């Protein structure tokens, strides 16, 4: 006939969507060189910063997905005169902060020995920590594309920036200080999980410029080639 | 307590592995789905819509309109070619960048029929006939009418019908082909040729158009998830 | 896959593996001959329901008075042309009194139905596709610079594409074979679509649902869906046949609700 | 031997623990004297089910035109000589309507029958070895060194082996005790295989099925089997007795198929 | 949690362990298989098929045909020696590199009864016997005909038979012989001498040649996976 | 616009060779002459598209046709 | 099996093709023939030639055996 055969697994919604894709690389040390490599640096949770998984959540409207969320924490030593140094392990702290929660001014502040915001504290050489939240929203679907501003005015931001308060994720060291400094490198995985898709989307042709808007430049529509009808014998 | 042992493989972080983890917020009142309308379950349902595919892309008509409008004329002698573009999608760039393209390059290995259509968007007292032939591989490419009679073929009056559907078999020794294409698993050249001519009343203008299509038939299915060589980034956008 | 479950929560889980005319109101339009009607995503318009409606003020149904076609202007088309886009519902923001109730009422929902009459010879030629997108986020012609809320919509003007692309400091990215979104244009017929062949079509209607992530919204600071009319094959005729060959949009709001009555807007 | 699987994956689990005479079409060989007929790997060649069959083109099955005996041609048995091997279908690939029909056609499936006819007296002395070795990938003569595939099978003629080493530049390595695949030559009793005793045999049949990775192939870039004869006995007689003792082959495809109707190849 | 406790032998990797393990791409679609003609199951099913022994292996006749090829002439006084091989399969260079050979230098021991077939490839006039014998190891190795007729022989005439076949029954004290042979597990010796002799009308040349091929009977099995000590390298090909 | 004969196999013995006897000839005539205005288009093309239908042959032999 | 195009003309008289001659070459039909001695087959004739509305004439497609 030919009887038939290779069904669509993974051609499915999760089996797309669900790979664990990097989505912001955290860089913080421990002595302050500058401002960035602080210590005590933060991040508020965005998935389009990493062109790779933005353009796979960008074929659809909207979206319902929950999470995955694993760190990679790596650290290097900073270079200087001397590095013998025995040194304890290093302890890492990631503190969730909701929507409108109160942050850490500073380092040492007091909001990393609070009550409410989730902590994973984590040493160097073990496993690496994951967690999963959620669907964080308010309302019924994640709006990747949001046409229309964020006052009755029609003013102020326009851009599906308006419909994105995920909250942020601050990173520290938790030790007091080392003989000789040490720069951390932590890497969000983020995994969606559960996941329903609505409307299809065309998929983006031109790449990304900004983190917040979907401005673009001018790109033909395909690569050329030389003549029309293709000939030889 | 339990005697366990570690087998090889722990304390390492697979990026496609399938584990449960410990929640972060729990006891979390979710808000409760809505009926939005046209929900997608499969990334081959976005694949079998049609998607206008830019086959006049010769320089530089592809910054224009121009790249999706096959030109088509009264002739002075039959049986000429019209266009021709070989049958690679996601590596061929002619069928790269339409719908069914896009969704290939996020995989590694395709199977199945597909379905070109045309549509001739010229005057409605013009008359003419094509010949829209698919020819399998071998060797090699036909030059002729003559020669592109022999594969599959389908004729094409623009007098009788507007729009015309070919569905091109699958003809091939392996059940999979490769995206990314080599010279192990070709896959063909689709070829269309004129028939008779095109005629037509007088005060029409001559040049006309003709716009086509490319879909996935149902037996069409993809394998090898792997990320698209389209986008490009260094730094993390801000 | 034993399949037993460790955690209490549910996202702590793993991976889950003619004649035939339309009488809307006291408005009538002709016709179809016996073509097609396009419709949403297989989905017709219809009411709210109350395992959704979040909201507890009694809703405002006129079913007459704001539920009939509503014809649009005329535009042109010419060789040179390259398309129009109209953002919904800021396109009917005026007309009658279905943009009188959206002044004193804080949410709306609504689905539509677009009727895109264009009519030609035999002898004239060309191609029209007419295409109804939600949630059109456009990007801006200059880059890193805000742009205004009169450059993506006026009240019910139908914003032009341009050949070329546009180097405005306030305006959206007019290129047509972008599309304002950074997309292949010849990718848009994904969304709910219709083609008018010059030669054989005449027409297109597109009955299009309420497709938003929220069941009721404000209709002053938020584009629904927009219209966008771009011919791929272009007009051509003789210079002795009729030159002006105009394209008229008549469009219908079908099942409008509204909530949250207050005082007119939209500050 | 608790034997749970935690994973949902197949390929994540543990470890599996006279007269008999011939007549195909319009042809007849005679015979064997009620000795024997050597069929494959057990397996009669047979057509393509439907569980197989990944091409949607209807095949192309001839029976008569492409199925008789094929005679190629007769080679010299000498006693300082070696031996030979044909290629197949490459050796085939210009004889009648199944040379015609492998130029049209895109895939080709079919299995065939070798008789390779020998005779002597009862004062000659020697023996053969006739084997149908699958996938046989030679090694080149000078390492490092591309071949030609002029060097590897011609159309129809018969490459022969050399009692020394080969030193060509740009052919294979004919050494007839490595058996060009850098293999000893007495371990090839392997594949389908039968003896020519002088003394006893005469004759020898073979009927080999169609052995692939893929159900149906192209067969004009792809050598499904060869065909080696090595004499292990040399031909020996006194200088009184006849001294040309030749050795023809007489080959005959069974069950063809073909797919992917076009143009002439093969390009 | 539940109380575990970790038993030696723990994030180790044994070369021979059974363990599962997280696939790399889940949801794979595999190619379904067809009906390849042949398959084997088993190791020994190589190792019961004939491979021809190259037994006249005195040099330089290894690099040509010639080792396959044991003289026998007309004689003046019979009982003579034809040929004569230790059974060591797997260390004794005469029958190491055939098929049965090669495929236990895979293993340590082998244990079962060896099948060893003839085929006297002369004329169809000449006429003669011989005396094919199996010796049990004991002391020592028979040095003539009336020596090597007391252990297990047959007679084999080449005028009625062409093919003789000598099973070679199994001797030993121990279960399993070990394949590197020692003094401990010795096999014995296979010899074959002229019975009468060969007898030719005129017009018949005078050396003739025997093939003699080695098998595996049923109550053949072999134990103790190595690696081949044929194959060397030391940088890693490229 | 077109035309579609269907002939079936018309001869005094039921296998005949077909490389010394014309089965039978397709006359195409115009019997009005085709005729337009010179703006029209001039290049009238005529298309000739056949297939044979139940083919049988016999007597397999070396290549003709001497 | 497509045949060659003609072209129709207001001084143009008529053609014939003489058949399987006319098909004697093409794929592996007239491959067949060289191989058998006898052949019988039947043929299915598609004349096509289209115009507009704004032309006139009229063919006569006719199909003579022997």
């Amino acid at each position: 006939h030919v009887i038939n055969y290779h069904t669509r697994s993974e051609s499915s919604i999760e089996n797309f969507m669900g790979r664990a894709a990097c989505v912001y690389i955290a860089q913080y040390a421990t002595e302050k060189v500058n401002d960035e490599l602080d210590r005590y640096t933060n991040w508020e949770i965005t998935t389009r910063q990493v062109a790779q998984l933005r353009r796979k959540l960008e074929m659809f409207t909207y979206m319902r997905f929950d999470l995955e969320i694993t760190f990679v924490i790596t650290s290097s030593q900073r270079t200087s005169t001397t590095y013998a140094s025995d040194s304890p392990p290093l302890t890492h702290q990631v503190m969730y902060v909701p929507p409108g929660g109160p942050i850490p001014k500073s380092y040492e502040d007091f909001a990393w020995q609070t009550s409410t915001n989730p902590s994973v504290f984590w040493t160097e050489g073990n496993a690496p920590p994951r967690m999963s939240i959620p669907f964080m929203s308010v309302g019924n679907a994640y709006c990747n594309f949001y046409d229309g501003w964020s006052h009755f005015s029609q003013s102020g931001v326009y851009g599906y920036t308006t419909l994105n308060n995920m909250g942020h994720l601050y990173f520290r060291h938790v030790n007091k200080s080392t003989a000789y400094p040490v720069n951390s490198v932590a890497r969000v995985y983020f995994k969606p999980k559960h996941v329903k898709a609505w409307v299809p989307r065309a998929p983006r042709l031109c790449p990304y410029l900004k983190a917040r808007n979907v401005n673009f430049n001018v790109q033909g529509v395909t690569e050329s080639r030389n003549k029309i009808t293709l000939d030889r014998s | 307590g339990l005697p366990t042992m570690n087998t090889p493989g722990s304390t390492q972080f697979l990026t496609s592995d399938d584990f449960q983890s410990p929640s972060a917020m729990p006891q979390f009142d979710v808000t409760p789905e809505i009926q939005i309308p046209g929900q997608v379950r499969n990334l081959m349902e976005i694949a079998e819509v049609d998607s206008v595919v830019p086959v006049n892309n010769t320089e530089g008509h592809v910054n224009s309109m121009e790249a999706y409008r096959i030109p088509v004329r009264p002739q002075t002698s039959s049986g000429e070619q019209v266009f021709g573009f070989q049958l690679q999608p996601g590596h061929d760039s002619v069928l790269k960048h339409t719908l069914l393209g896009e969704i290939l390059n996020y995989y590694a290995n395709w199977s199945g029929s597909m379905k070109l259509t045309f549509m001739y968007c010229g005057a409605a007292m013009a008359t003419g006939k094509f010949l829209i032939a698919y020819s399998p591989p071998g060797a090699g490419v036909p030059g002729s009418r003559r020669d592109a009679m022999l594969g599959t073929h389908v004729i094409w009056d623009v007098g009788l019908q507007s729009s015309c559907v070919l569905c091109v078999p699958w003809i091939s020794q392996t059940n999979y082909r490769y995206v990314t294409s080599d010279a192990y698993t070709d896959a063909g050249y689709i070829t269309c040729w004129y028939q008779t001519s095109i005629v037509t009343p007088p005060d029409i203008p001559t040049t006309s158009t003709i716009l086509c299509f490319v879909s996935a038939c149902n037996d069409f299915s993809v394998r090898l998830l792997r990320d698209t060589p389209f986008i490009t980034q260094q730094a993390l956008f801000q | 896959y034993t399949n037993i479950n460790y955690y209490k929560d549910s996202a702590s889980n793993s991976l889950n593996r003619r004649v035939r005319s339309i009488t809307l109101g006291n408005s009538t339009i002709t016709t179809q001959e016996c073509a097609n009607v396009v419709v949403g995503y297989g989905v017709w318009p219809t009411y709210l329901s109350d395992h959704e409606a979040t909201a507890v003020d009694q809703p405002t149904q006129p079913d007459v008075a704001t539920c009939r076609f509503y014809t649009l202007e005329s535009v042109k088309w010419e060789s040179s042309s390259a398309g129009w886009w109209w953002k919904f519902p800021e396109a009917l923001s005026d007309m009658g009194l279905f943009g009188q109730n959206m002044q004193y009422h804080y949410l709306g929902r609504t689905g539509y139905t677009i009727h895109v009459q264009c009519n030609a010879s035999k002898f004239h030629q060309g191609c029209l596709l007419v295409v109804c997108v939600p949630e059109a986020e456009m990007g801006a012609a200059t880059t890193d610079h805000a742009f205004n809320h009169t450059k993506l919509s006026n009240i019910g003007q139908a914003m032009e594409f341009s050949a070329k692309k546009s180097t405005d400091q306030t305006g959206p990215q007019t290129a047509v074979h972008n599309a304002g979104m950074g997309v292949a244009v010849g990718n848009l017929t994904i969304f709910p679509h219709q083609w008018i062949n010059l030669r054989t079509n005449n027409s297109a209607t597109i009955v299009m649902p309420y497709i938003n992530s929220v069941p009721m919204d404000n209709m002053y600071r938020h584009y629904n869906f927009t219209l966008m009319v771009i011919p791929f094959a272009k007009l051509e005729h003789s210079p002795q046949a009729s030159t002006y060959v105009p394209i008229t949009v008549t469009v219908a709001p079908m099942c409008a609700e509204y909530n949250g009555l207050r005082l007119a807007g939209h500050q």
